[PDB]
């Protein structure tokens, strides 16, 4: 059986368990090729299955995911009840090495689903989230507010009826919110943003953004202060949101990929391989395994250039403006692989549906040879420049720490998950393009999970990736480098440019787009800042029903208040530059 | 019955075949060699699926779906694996000798054999020999002939011999070297030959005007719009690109037109495209015309208006029921004047009593393919109505379907039913003043003056039905005629008679009426269709007003100081001195037109008003239908300085700058609202479409399908800031892709047919409830009235025959499906298709003035001596001059007029 | 179908010759030696059935010059690899039920039962190795295994 087949699921345990403790009608079991259990749960009965999840012997103690889903224009809806709206929640038992995903059906006059808050704390803003972008309304939720778009905004982007394309632009518009934004530091009402007690009145407000002086995005965080003391903190959040879910469902499965690119901007590849991967499990497509080994290969690749940047800037966050030069000249050696490859630095955009978009140039492997002769000596000169430096290590050890519940309830995943002393990489536990013919070490920290910690962590995983680069150049299959499949995007050039059956395919594939099957597909990957995942519906037609892209930073930016509560603002300062996250996946 | 497809149980018609059966539930069978219109012949081997005998069964046999019936208790296989193998198989086969030829070819993106080779998942090639080539043939204006790309589908004979009744097309040579197309290069000289550029699924035949400005069918803008080149109403998609009509295709509807147009409709807009048509208002100043916007000219016009002491407005049947009802409100209900003659008027309101007050259904165009016995009084169809023709071709092979049907064969089974009734036929009488494109099938054809035609309809209703009046001077042989057409129609379970306006005699339509109430009076299903002239006369007749002749009678007495003429070009209709000695007498003409006409040079002010492609409307259709009809694109997208916009808005917004001094544009909807409100007649218009406010699930309707490209190039040579996406506050459909097209959503009226994986037009089975039916939520379009309780009285105006007097010709109308259609000669394509315009002559009286084939004669007609050269009619009566109607200098009100001094010049 | 040696010694009826493999025909048996390469007798009988057919049905009509172009390379030595199991394939789907009519069924028994007894006369004829495509220069292709 492949990997990509249609599964229900039945014989796993949590459906037994289900079965046993709810009834045989509670419940309807969803036959999809996410790879996971998709149950379709009573609205009434929710808080009760997630409880019930929660006490399990094996436990789902993380909510991964929670969003929703527009069902109004789905055709193909078989063996699925009736829903106008739908709610899915997806929930990881990393003991069992198990996921679920729970969905809730609503109709159009009663969007409304109890809050999760009180069973998963990143519910918070994954159902702000989802009140913002699809209008449903979470009872019980403590401020239920817009996320990402402004609170003076009217409809619900991420609904059908919403158009995608930009409307026109109007001063008057801009200068009126200009007019906002300068009555906002005078009209400020903590109440609005869920703060209490604001202004006792031995509380201060302080605005950080919305520019920051970094490399990690525009943003803004409002601190209760006492002194220096930061007592409460909630993040403003959405100045880079960019409608990717929405430009996913007016794009076809090819001409999307390039949106996927710029979801984790220093990513690059690493955010392209789980979008061609669930799009290959709609499509039934099982790639060659030098496709694989070619697209670990630049993964890895991507994954040191972006552990570099982070290492860099955290150390200039420290004060130290130094390694930021000879590490951006080591991002260069990688930028120009990255250019002898695919032909751009930044957003290859390379990766495709069954393969990737040429084979690999003449002379890659002498490329590769300088790179991996050339890092080792400048990773040890950086560590002892900064990383052992005392300097760093008082600023950076203590600050903002946190056990593995903290990290489990809030959905912290990469660095800081393992640096709570919990293994779990989907390289390893849930292995994805041939990561298990490949051997490399899972680093791990003590139990506690500090600035130092996390970036000693990242150095340890830029490591193992550098293994893991020498072990692609050692070792590389000679073969395709596309799919024999017909639903390969595009097909082979040479043959499109010789053969009419080719030319055909490639034509009707660029033009129209490819018809991906009716399904549901998922695809969660080990991302250079965490894990990251897509969930795409398609309806049967050229383009994706419905895009969800779980990111990272996103948690990681919920995980802020709950880690700083009692801290001074250099350790906010110090935080903010030891998490790795980008401001576009955060908003996407 | 029921089916089980791939274990899954379906019921379905057991009078099917398993492969329309099977599309008819969303199943996907590639094929090639079937459509649902032509029958099922089992040739491209396609639609293979694996029969089973019974429930347990593994073995199987691969079994034809278009040859196979589903019958009760069926048991097949789509996604078999041998199934599988062999559709790609026959997919192979079929590109073993296919040309390279997808960037280069017009069908690129629209092609259903791109469609089934991707849908089959063939991809790699393994043949490595040669390709088969073949040289091409010119086919005419209309159709480009490419017979490499060709598969050998045998679609195209199969629809334009056996369908389509045409002569000049067929299949020759061999094993794999089959050729289709014409014996020798030259036109198609079928009226139905522009359908085979959607009848082949490949690109070896396309529309060759649209090859010209060539776009792909993910580029075009599209909308559901009606054709308005005749009185049918067929429904089209017009679709465009970069601010010109690009393309006119069939859109499905499954009452009228459903997978067919005519040659007029499908090639005859190329008047849209002219770069002489009005873009802006223009004021006439002295000798300047001068450039006003829509505010000025409405003020200015509205000031010489309120100035005026009476506003009479002329209409016409090439606008829509809104346009004229503004005009009608702007001038008033008694000053409002039909654009046509009195005589055309008499005609047409003769016609619209017949049809709305005579008793008997009138037929649409799809239910024409179901009577038993057709007698075409006077109308040539051909030339005039030509889709009603097709339709009457189909009902003439109706006979060998029935002697088919009684043998037990099954009704999709082509051949045999064709092998079965070899050449018999439901009787077909064509009467006209010279022979018909009917003739080939028809069981009797007469060639006769119309007061002949009249009495031998007068004559058959009096055979009938002895209370009708009576014919007396009936020569023995046409009585023996007589009764044997009366003898064929009184055997006819469903007798039709079909007449019209376009014989320029009432008594012809008041004979067909006497014989539509004779075989009422028997107890028969009969049947009247009455063919109109333009797209919107039976609206024009419905609403209603005074003759042009008495709005010329105003503007030369001097009762009206001020003329509104709307989208007439008033040379039709009435005489050219006259009309210009009208509007020059007239001080103020005012011309509402989108077309370049010559009343435009003494015109006052001009209003640039839009055409079918950049308007929203109703029209009428001859069967009583309304249909709406909407804008498939802004005109002022592109160029910004145009300011052309519906001829209702122009009308309103004048009607409120002359009361309130203000300007209001209007909404389409409270325009559609003042009609049914005001004329009861016409209130059946609101439910041609919904309202601007109806939604699927929220969203519009999309106008360009979803890969539609260049959003930031296109208009970026202009400005390289994209402008504001149009909106359409007038109808539901929105100037973008933001919309919903899908097939299962709950609306009728569909711009465009586009499935995942179903590119081509063959997308509309996705859009029907059942493959080759009606729409799965009804057809688009509401009859404005239903057949009468009671019927009319018999008309004793019998005529007396045609006597030929000295010194005086009958002009004979002959009509021409290229030519006669006022917009369609505009447009450039048509002229190379267009006839010579000649004069038919008798053999007797060319022989008795002494001229022979060719030479030029002149005649004055209305003082006015132009020359035309002779051609030989052998059909024509004598003492009749046959004239082509609605060509340059002829006009269609000529029809029954004399001819004086008619000499060689 | 060609029947061998070992079927001489069998009745001329039509259940007989039908249970070996083979149809009783017209009853006019046609002998060959050893002299006649049974590629070249295959390749001459495909010829005289692709060139008779009518046309209507694409299997026969766009499938036995297929198998005749395969039999004239096998011929003169220029075979690839693939050949013989494309004759097969054609073989099987160009059998009853799949063309319109029984000329196709025909053509393709002569060519299975000669693959089917004389498969070493037709792999002589695979000499050069499979090329369906050439070199364009700036593109690497995608070289299947
Ligand atoms: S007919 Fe179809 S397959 Fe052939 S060249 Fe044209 S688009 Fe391509
Ligand atoms: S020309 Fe077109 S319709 Fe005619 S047989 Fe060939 S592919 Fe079919
Ligand atoms: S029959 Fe009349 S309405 Fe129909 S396509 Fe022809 S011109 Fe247009
Ligand atoms: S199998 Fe028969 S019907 Fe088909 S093309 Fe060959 S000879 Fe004609
Ligand atoms: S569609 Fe049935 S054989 Fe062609
Ligand atoms: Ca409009």
């Amino acid at each position: 059986e492949p990997a990509w087949q249609t599964r229900d699921h039945l014989d796993d345990p949590v459906i037994g368990e289900l079965r046993n403790r709810f009834g045989p009608d509670a419940f309807t079991v969803q036959a999809t090729r996410t790879g996971v259990p998709v149950v379709w749960i009573k609205r009434e009965q929710l808080l009760e299955v997630g409880d019930f999840l929660k006490k399990l012997p094996k436990p789902y103690v993380m909510l991964f995911d929670l969003h929703g889903m527009d069902e109004r224009l789905r055709t193909h809806r078989e063996g699925l009840p009736a829903a106008d709206f739908s709610v899915f929640y997806h929930l990881i038992s990393i003991d069992r090495n198990r996921d679920i995903m729970l969905k809730v059906a609503l109709a159009e006059n009663d969007l409304h689903v109890p809050t999760f808050t009180k069973l998963f704390p990143n519910a918070n803003w994954y159902e702000r989230e989802t009140w913002d972008l699809f209008g449903i309304t979470f009872d019980g939720h403590p401020n239920l507010r817009r996320i990402m778009m402004p609170q003076t905004w009217k409809g619900h982007p991420l609904r059908k009826d919403y158009p995608a394309r930009a409307t026109e632009f109007s001063p008057f518009e801009l200068t009126k919110a200009k007019q906002d934004l300068e009555m906002e530091a005078l009209t400020f009402k903590p109440e609005e943003w869920g703060m209490k007690r604001g202004t006792n009145e031995d509380f201060m407000f302080l605005n950080l953004g919305p520019n920051h002086p970094s490399a990690h995005g525009a943003f803004r965080i409002v601190l209760q202060l006492d002194g220096e003391e930061i007592v409460d903190c909630v993040p403003d959040i959405g100045y880079h949101h960019r409608g990717a879910e929405k430009m996913g469902e007016r794009q076809s499965w090819h001409s999307y990929i390039p949106y996927t690119d710029r979801i984790e901007y220093l990513g690059g590849c690493v955010n392209e391989m789980p979008y061609v991967l669930a799009v290959e499990k709609l499509a039934g497509i099982t790639v060659p395994d030098r496709v694989n080994v070619i697209r670990v290969m630049l993964s890895e690749l991507f994954r040191i250039n972006s552990h570099l940047l982070y290492i860099s800037t955290f150390i200039q966050d420290v004060g130290a403006m130094t390694p930021v030069f000879f590490a951006f000249t080591d991002r260069q050696k990688i930028y120009d692989l990255v250019e002898a490859i695919t032909g751009f630095r930044m957003h290859p955009a390379w990766f495709r549906i069954g393969g990737v978009a040429h084979d690999l140039p003449r002379g890659w492997d002498r490329l590769l040879r300088e790179f991996l002769d050339w890092m080792p000596k400048r990773l040890a000169s950086y560590e002892k420049a900064a990383l052992q430096n005392t300097i760093l290590k008082g600023r950076s050890q203590g600050v903002a720490a946190y056990g593995a519940k903290e990290a489990l309830e809030w959905g912290t995943t990469g660095a800081g998950l393992r640096a709570t002393g919990i293994d779990f990489d989907v390289r390893k536990a849930r292995p994805y393009s041939g990561y298990e013919n490949f051997d490399f070490e899972i680093p791990v920290g003590g139990g506690v999970s500090d600035c130092y910690t996390r970036v000693m962590l990242k150095v340890e995983e830029l490591r193992q990736s550098l293994r893991i680069l020498e072990q692609c150049l050692n070792n590389m299959p000679e073969g395709p480098f596309k799919a024999d499949h017909p639903l390969t995007t595009p097909p082979p050039k040479e043959r499109t440019l010789q053969h009419i059956e080719t030319l055909i395919t490639h034509f009707l594939q660029v033009s129209w787009g490819p018809v991906m099957p009716a399904n549901e597909s998922f695809q969660m990957i080990e991302a250079t800042k965490g894990i990251n995942s897509y969930y795409l519906t398609s309806d049967g037609s050229t383009m994706s029903y419905r895009t969800r892209i779980r990111t990272p930073s996103y948690a990681h930016l919920q995980q802020i208040p709950a880690a700083i509560r009692g801290s001074l603002v250099s350790d906010l300062i110090v935080y903010l530059g030891s998490i790795d996250f980008v401001m576009s996946d955060v908003d996407r | 019955a029921t089916i089980h497809v791939d274990g899954k149980e379906y019921e379905v018609n057991g009078a099917d075949n398993l492969l329309e059966a099977c599309l008819s539930l969303g199943l996907d069978i590639p094929y090639f060699c079937w459509h649902p219109a032509l029958g099922s012949v089992g040739a491209c081997r396609q639609c293979a699926v694996k029969q089973y005998q019974n429930a347990e069964d593994t073995r199987g046999r691969l079994v034809m779906s278009c040859m196979t019936p589903a019958s009760d208790g069926t048991f097949i296989s789509i996604d078999d694996e041998e199934a599988k193998q062999f559709r790609e198989s026959v997919v192979e086969w079929l590109m073993t000798n296919h040309p390279h030829d997808c960037p280069v070819c017009e069908e690129g993106g629209n092609c259903h054999l791109q469609d089934m080779t991707v849908m089959t998942g063939h991809s790699f090639r393994r043949y490595r020999f040669t390709k088969r080539t073949h040289r091409n043939q010119d086919l005419g204006p209309f159709i480009s002939h490419e017979m490499n790309r060709c598969i050998a589908c045998y679609r195209c004979v199969r629809y334009y011999k056996d369908y389509a009744g045409g002569t000049d097309l067929g299949v020759y040579g061999a094993h794999d070297n089959v050729y289709f197309g014409r014996p020798e290069d030259g036109t198609l000289e079928s009226e139905f030959s522009g359908n085979l550029v959607e009848i082949c699924p490949t690109g070896v035949f396309t529309d060759k005007t649209h090859s010209e400005r060539y776009n792909r069918k993910w580029d075009m803008q599209f909308a559901p719009s009606i054709c308005q080149q005749c009185s049918i109403g067929c429904n089209i998609s017009p679709g465009e690109r970069y601010g010109e009509l690009r393309r006119i295709e069939n859109r499905y509807n499954g009452t009228v037109n459903h997978y067919f147009l005519c040659d007029r409709g499908r090639f005859g807009y190329g008047y849209v495209n002219l770069k002489d048509r009005p873009r802006q208002p223009v004021q006439r100043r002295g000798d300047d015309f001068i450039t006003l916007n829509a505010e000025q000219a409405m003020q200015g016009a509205a000031d010489i208006l309120r100035q005026s002491k009476k506003v009479i407005g002329i209409g016409s049947p090439r606008a829509s029921v809104e346009s004229n009802f503004a005009l009608r409100e702007l001038v008033g209900e008694e000053n409002f004047y039909t654009g046509i003659a009195h005589g055309e008027q008499e005609r047409l309101q003769l016609a619209l009593k017949v049809l709305r007050e005579g008793g008997i259904y009138t037929p649409a165009l799809r239910e024409i393919e179901s009577y038993d016995a057709v007698l075409v009084l006077g109308e040539d169809v051909t030339q005039t109505g030509a889709r009603v023709a097709l339709a009457v071709r189909q009902a003439v092979k109706g006979k060998a379907r029935e002697m088919a049907a009684a043998q037990k064969v099954a009704d999709w089974q082509i051949a045999a039913i064709l092998n079965i009734g070899q050449r018999a036929k439901h009787p077909l009488f064509v009467t006209n003043v010279d022979d018909t494109r009917l003739d080939d099938i028809a069981a009797w054809t007469y060639r006769a003056p119309v007061e002949d035609q009249a009495r031998l309809g007068f004559a058959i209703a009096h055979a009938l039905d002895n209370s009708a009046p009576a014919v007396d001077g009936i020569e023995p042989e046409l009585q023996s005629k007589i009764d044997v057409i009366v003898q064929a129609l009184a055997g006819a379970k469903k007798p039709l008679i079909i007449s019209g306006t376009n014989a320029g005699s009432l008594e012809v339509i008041q004979a067909a009426a006497n014989v539509a109430k004779a075989l009422k009076g028997r107890g028969a299903d009969v049947g009247i269709t009455m063919i109109a002239r333009s797209v919107n006369s039976m609206g024009l007749g419905i609403m209603g007003g005074g003759s042009l002749e008495e709005a010329l009678t105003e503007l030369e007495t001097g009762r009206a100081d001020a003329v509104v003429v709307l989208e007439n070009d008033l040379h039709r209709h009435a005489s050219a001195t006259r009309v210009n000695a009208a509007l020059a007498k007239a001080p103020l003409v005012m011309v509402v037109d989108h077309q370049r006409t010559a009343i435009m040079e003494n015109a006052h002010l001009v209003l640039s008003a839009a055409s079918f492609a950049e308007s929203d409307g109703t029209v009428i259709n001859n069967e009583g239908r309304a249909q709406r009809f909407f804008q498939v694109y802004d005109p002022a997208y592109y160029d910004s300085k145009t300011v052309m916009l519906e001829s209702w808005r122009w009308l309103h917004s004048l009607h409120s700058t002359l009361l309130s001094r203000e300007v209001d544009w209007t909404q389409l909807d409270h325009v559609i609202d003042a009609v049914v409100a005001k004329i009861p007649e016409l209130a059946g218009i609101k439910d041609a479409a919904p309202d601007a406010t109806f939604r699927i699930r929220g969203q519009k309707l999309a106008r360009e399908p979803h890969r539609y490209s260049g959003r930031t190039a296109m208009r970026a040579n202009i400005s390289v800031h994209e402008p504001r996406q149009p909106q359409d506050i007038d109808t539901m459909f929105t100037f973008s892709m933001e919309g919903n097209n899908q097939p299962t959503a709950h609306r009728s009226q569909v711009p465009f047919a586009w499935a995942p994986g179903w590119n081509s037009p063959q997308a509309w089975n996705k859009f029907q409830d059942e493959v080759g039916g009606k729409l799965r939520f009804g057809d688009p379009g509401v009859r404005l009235f239903e057949t009468s309780e009671n019927g009319l009285d018999y008309f004793t105006s019998v005529p007396a025959r045609f006597q030929p007097q000295d010194g005086k010709w009958r002009i004979a109308p002959y009509y021409h499906l290229f030519g006669s259609d006022e917009l369609s000669q505009r447009a450039p394509v048509f002229q190379s298709r267009m006839p010579q315009p000649y004069i038919k002559l008798n053999p007797a009286d060319a022989a008795k003035l002494g001229v022979n084939a060719g030479t030029r004669v002149s005649f004055s007609y209305d003082g006015n001596t132009v020359t035309l050269p002779v051609e030989i009619a052998e059909g024509l009566t004598a003492g009749q001059v046959g004239l082509p109607m609605g060509m340059s200098g002829i006009a269609p009100v000529l029809a029954g007029a004399h001819l004086e001094d008619l000499k060689e010049a | 179908d060609f029947l061998t040696e070992a079927h001489l010694d069998l009745p001329m009826e039509f259940e007989s010759i039908g249970k070996a493999g083979s149809r009783l025909g017209t009853a006019l048996a046609m002998a060959v030696d050893h002299e006649i390469n049974m590629v070249s007798l295959v390749r001459n009988l495909e010829e005289f059935f692709a060139r008779e057919s009518c046309g209507w049905c694409t299997p026969c009509r766009d499938g036995l010059p297929w198998s005749v172009k395969i039999l004239r390379a096998l011929e003169r030595g220029e075979g690839q690899p693939g050949d013989i199991e494309t004759l097969e394939q054609l073989c099987r789907f160009l059998g009853p039920g799949k063309t319109f009519c029984a000329h196709a069924p025909g053509a393709v028994e002569p060519l299975q039962s000669a693959i089917k007894y004389f498969r070493e006369e037709f792999e002589a004829g695979i000499k050069q190795p499979f090329s369906n495509t050439h070199l364009i220069n700036g593109i690497q292709p995608n070289l299947l295994k």
